[PDB]
């Protein structure tokens, strides 16, 4: 069997020892004065209140005096008034975790979200905020990345390889295709994975969560997946804890069962946004662009727990939202520091019809090293990016000074660049509803062969239009040959008729 | 959107503005060559 070396420990049984009442109110932020207590209150503990049998939890933020604390709600605040009685065990919030969580849809605080009867989830009480380890040195016993996952997407497989046991991020503005790529990666990774999967929705659409849950049921991988959902309709207190709960569940499945966890987070920007809103509601001095002072620390507190040890790997795929298409936003700058692979989506490319709208001239991957791939893959990727950069430079000259100003080399470079750019587009399996083009899965060696053939200049005769949204280059060749054959047959028939 | 990018764009525009004058000079020279050749072609056609 498997012997855990750093297993999670369930919370300690306790009685309610702190009692008080709400003396100040606001939207999402409440001040509690403590009347009776057998112990001093600690930061980040939970005060529970009941209104008409409904339980409301408030997390402690600041401790002004021995008796006065500030709190923010985890969930709905409807019912809280001045004088509402609150009691506390001097412990942070906890959720029920066990192997029974797989196939269940819950929220950050453990409310059931997949049926009306609210079927309970069995397990032990674990506090996601409280992380326990022997010492700081124990946090430095981590495995090195030594593998690359295959996705079936040409551009990602060739230019931006995704680590196994690392972190990849998908950045882009509103409506550029982050969720579609996340769903495609889920489809191409789960059901073939030697472990479990955890999905954490953070401030996203309810319809998207419902669609993903139904798809998980339909494609049979629901029972291997644990769902957590604090969505965009929830309070700032809940959107702030979705990622913590997801990471805690992944840590339970890795440390206590020795399983490899596929962790999907979407959208990881909403965690930072909710933290900023909470900081703004507590009247703290804002940082630049009106963010919280503790932005980088808050990002690190969540990102550093996603690590790979000898018990198993935790592979994280995260979607990052870019407000107003501003890539110098402090949240984006904080997130850039944690992604082993970074994939940046462009609005102009999506407008042109390039799907996926991945900009290879703005993205980077640390898996493009001799330690992980072969020499040929590195050479092909470097040549591809160089050719795309040169083509982008030459397109401005073409646009302003016309086309005849170029040389024969520049024209050939532009042709190769256009063919390369349109070959990287690919129809997604999940994206069959948008158009109806069946999805394609291209393995790494086929992508490398196709890119090498295009780079060599073998296919400069085929018009660019044929290269868009195919699989291997053999499909382009077949379509060109069939179209030429049809043209030749029509010409022969009309010359026979005349 | 930083002043560095705006400066780069403006320097590209100014470079193109100069290059268009250079192209005008080159095109004028080629036009003069073509006219000089055409005069000889006209005389040859008359002789033929
Ligand atoms: N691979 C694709 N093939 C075809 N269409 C696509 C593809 N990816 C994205 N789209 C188009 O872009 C739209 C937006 O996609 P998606 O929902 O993934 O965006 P997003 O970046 O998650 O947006 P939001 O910022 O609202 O969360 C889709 O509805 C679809 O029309
Ligand atoms: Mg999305």
């Amino acid at each position: 069997s498997f012997n855990p070396t750093n297993p999670l420990k369930p919370i300690e049984e306790k009685e309610f020892t702190i009692f008080g009442e709400i003396v100040e109110i606001r939207s999402q932020v409440y001040k509690i004065r403590i009347d009776k207590a057998e112990e001093e209150v600690l930061p980040k503990v939970i005060f529970y209140a009941d209104v008409n049998g409904k339980e409301i939890q408030l997390e402690v933020a600041d401790i002004f005096d021995k008796n006065l604390v500030s709190t923010f709600v985890l969930g709905n605040e409807t019912g809280l008034k001045i004088g509402t009685k609150v009691k506390s065990k001097n412990q942070s919030y906890a959720i029920k975790i066990s192997k029974r969580l797989l196939g269940r849809v819950i929220d950050p605080i453990g409310k059931i979200l997949d049926d009306s009867i609210a079927t309970p989830v069995h397990g032990n009480m674990y506090a996601p905020l409280e992380m326990q380890h022997d010492s700081e040195a124990t946090r430095y016993v981590v495995s090195p990345k030594n593998a690359i996952l295959e996705t079936g997407i040409k551009v990602i497989d060739v230019l931006l390889p995704i680590p196994k046991g690392g972190k990849t991020g998908l950045l882009g503005g509103a409506g550029v295709g982050k969720t579609v790529i996340v769903q495609e990666l889920i489809n191409a990774f789960i059901k073939f994975h030697d472990g479990v999967s955890v999905f954490a929705g953070i401030g996203e659409r309810i319809r998207e969560g419902h669609e993903l849950w139904k798809e998980a049921e339909a494609l049979g991988f629901l029972n291997k997946t644990a769902f957590i959902f604090g969505q965009m309709n929830e309070s700032p207190g809940l959107r702030f804890r979705s990622g913590i709960s997801g990471v805690k569940v992944a840590e339970y499945f890795r440390n206590n069962l020795g399983k490899s966890v596929l962790l999907f987070m979407d959208n990881i920007f909403r965690y930072v946004q909710a933290g900023s809103e909470i900081s703004s509601l507590l009247e703290k001095t804002p940082s630049a662009v009106g963010y919280q002072p503790t932005l980088f620390s808050e990002m690190g507190q969540l990102q550093e727990r996603i690590n790979s040890t000898k018990d198993g790997d935790i592979t994280s795929i995260q979607a990052m939202y870019i407000p107003a298409d501003d890539f110098t936003d402090p949240a984006a700058v904080a997130a850039f520091a944690h992604f082993d692979s970074t994939i940046i989506l462009s609005r102009q490319l999506a407008a042109e019809g390039v799907y996926p709208a991945i900009d290879p001239l703005e993205s980077n991957s640390k898996m493009l090293s001799i330690k992980y791939t072969s020499r040929e893959h590195l050479d092909i990727a470097k040549k591809t990016v160089q050719t795309l950069e040169k083509t982008k430079t030459l397109e401005d000259i073409i646009n302003i000074l016309g086309f005849d100003a170029l040389s024969e080399d520049d024209k050939k470079v532009v042709e190769v660049g256009r063919r390369l750019k349109w070959f990287l587009t690919q129809p997604f399996v999940v994206a069959e509803k948008f158009s109806g083009v069946p999805g394609k899965f291209v393995r790494l060696k086929d992508s490398l062969k196709g890119i090498k053939t295009i780079l060599d200049g073998d296919l400069n005769h085929i018009p660019v239009s044929y290269f868009s949204f195919v699989g291997v280059v053999e499909e382009i060749i077949e379509k060109f040959n069939l179209d030429a054959k049809k043209e030749a047959l029509k010409n022969e028939l009309e010359q026979n008729q005349k | 959107m930083k002043r560095k990018d705006v400066e780069e764009k403006k320097q590209n525009l100014d470079f193109y503005h100069n290059y268009i004058d250079i192209s005008k000079i080159k095109v004028l020279q080629k036009l003069n060559e073509e006219i000089a050749s055409l005069n000889m072609l006209k005389l040859q056609k008359g002789e033929s």
